[PDB]
């Protein structure tokens, strides 16, 4: 408070709002091409979805559905994928994830169930390798646009764990988009038990030329990372989201904090001229 | 004049009307017309034929399905490549995809956004006397 | 003794910033700021109780000679005044040999070396 100090504060929290405006600007960017590569990888999920319609409307013999498509009744261990956001800054979602990745660890664990942890990114692969859980795979380095590629090196280890039966279960928690400004946590299964409505299916038949059993054991694994990659890709369009609301507000906060330190420094400024007058008048005297 | 649509998990690759696909179904090549049965099949790494009024389209498929619905078919292929281009690393398609792609849409995001971070905790270090 | 003090010291002070806020920060960074804490809680003396010269510099070497690493920070201030009592009863030839050869060019001598990180590593079986 001495009409210096505070010049120089006023000085660091523009800097401060310059900065959160620019990543505000990019992360608006990022959460726009976000969400054009989810509408643009929306298609292929669709299409595979109708399939696992008519598909499961036959093959409905469970020792034929024996594989992944059948529900382990001991369900004694399970999985969960936690997708987090790598970067911080991205407000309360990060938190909001990993919180209901406990409300799930514990419920699950509650029921006996050993529930184990696939993570995306680096923020989850650390609440858990500190809370003890170290992530039974981790998928770091995540970028705003990922491909299915990459969600397989944990994809397929969850899968051959469904398949080994080292699991009876995949949930997945990912960050859900439903508005611009909202980005709710939410959690999905990843057994493929799929047989939605027969009218949705509409029974469409095909002659599986391999055979209804190896068509069905090789569109599974597919039909998981596909949503394991849909999944992916809305957690990093929420996180870009996120991250766009957290800065405006950093920004409108830093703005108001500037205009308050622009009241103190005239006052000090006033004070230091009143200060300075009244001194020099009373050497002259 | 069959609906083909060749779909992928990152992008669509084609959505046009097609005389012929040669497809490699796993247990062995098959032709599509268009008044094809209904048909689900796996492929195999192979080279899929599109025939387009006498053009030969010779898109390399690494693996993949296909449903074939007697008006429409799709390939729910896992990779799909134009080697016929060729010119296609040259092309930005990948020479892009080199330079235009992860080295500034990537690696130039990082710096750019870590950098601003860094400015960020540092001046806000600096401004703990308020 | 005191120049890897200083330096950690300031070197930790400069990464602060990352300590306030990041949490992805690599092992080397965390060991970094943890061995800065251990030294500032090194510092947090009390009130009419001062140290000669000899026990400050039984305490800074065994700080930042790696000996303290495994101790955590709240009790560190403990530690360091159980560690006189020791040298007040155990050992007192060990701070006689301190206080005696503190002028020579070279302070850590071998003869000094050795029966100081023996009495730090005796110190170390006997508490905790």
């Amino acid at each position: 408070p001495s009409s210096r100090e505070i010049k120089r504060r006023i000085r660091s929290v523009k800097n401060v709002a310059q900065i959160t405006r620019a990543m505000e600007m990019v992360s608006a960017s990022k959460m726009r091409r976000a969400q054009r590569n989810v509408l643009a990888t929306r298609p292929y999920a669709d299409r595979m979805r109708e399939v696992m319609a008519n598909l499961t409307a036959r093959v409905v013999g469970a020792a034929r559905r024996g594989t992944l498509l059948e529900k382990r009744e001991t369900v004694k261990s399970v999985a969960l994928l936690v997708v987090t956001p790598d970067r911080g800054l991205c407000g309360s979602l990060v938190a909001n994830v990993l919180r209901r990745a406990g409300r799930f660890i514990t419920e699950q664990r509650a029921m006996g169930r050993t529930v184990d942890v696939y993570t995306f990114g680096r923020k989850g692969r650390d609440f858990f390798l500190r809370t003890g859980f170290a992530p039974a795979g981790e998928a770091t380095r995540l970028g705003d646009a990922p491909k299915l590629e990459a969600i397989l090196g944990v994809a397929i280890s969850a899968i051959n764990g469904f398949q080994s039966g080292k699991y009876d279960e995949l949930y997945i928690i990912y960050s859900e988009f439903i508005n611009t400004l909202v980005q709710r946590p939410a959690i999905k299964q990843l057994l493929p038990v799929e047989s939605p409505d027969i009218s949705t299916t509409t029974n469409v038949d095909y002659t599986y030329e391999p055979g209804e059993e190896e068509v069905l054991n090789s569109i599974l694994p597919r039909y998981v990372e596909t949503q394991i990659y849909q999944a992916v890709l809305e957690s990093i369009a929420s996180e870009h989201s996120a991250r766009m609301v957290a800065m405006r507000n950093a920004t409108n906060n830093a703005k108001d904090l500037v205009r308050d330190l622009t009241l103190s420094f005239n006052k000090a400024r006033q004070a230091a001229i009143t200060k300075e007058v009244s001194e020099i008048a009373s050497g002259a005297a | 004049p069959i609906h083909l649509e060749i779909v992928t998990a990152e992008r669509v690759i084609l959505s046009d009307d097609v005389d012929m696909i040669s497809a490699p179904t796993k247990d062995g090549r098959v032709g599509i017309l268009p008044r094809h049965a209904p048909l689900m099949t796996i492929l195999e790494p192979g080279e899929l034929d599109i025939i387009k009024n006498g053009e030969r389209t010779p898109f390399a498929v690494s693996g993949g399905f296909m449903e074939v619905l007697p008006h429409r078919v799709t390939i729910l292929a896992d990779t799909v490549e134009r080697a016929d281009e060729i010119d296609e690393a040259r092309a930005e398609q990948a020479r892009a995809e080199a330079e235009a792609r992860r080295r500034e849409a990537q690696s130039e995001r990082d710096m750019a956004l870590a950098e601003a971070k860094l400015r960020k905790e540092m001046v806000r270090l600096r401004v703990a006397q308020l | 003794v005191a120049g890897k003090l200083k330096g950690e010291l300031a070197q930790f002070r400069d990464l602060a910033a990352f300590a306030q806020f990041a949490s992805d920060l690599d092992a080397t960074t965390k060991a970094q700021i943890e061995r800065g804490q251990r030294l500032q809680e090194l510092l947090k003396q009390p009130q009419y109780q001062p140290l000669p010269v000899e026990d400050q510099v039984a305490v800074l070497y065994a700080a930042t000679n790696n000996y303290l690493d495994d101790v955590p920070v709240p009790l560190i201030t403990k530690w360091r005044d159980d560690f006189l009592a020791f040298l007040r009863t155990a050992h007192p030839e060990v701070r006689k040999l301190i206080y005696d050869n503190r002028l020579d060019r070279k302070f850590p001598t071998p003869e000094v070396k050795e029966a100081l990180e023996a009495a730090i590593k005796e110190f170390k079986a006997t508490s905790n």
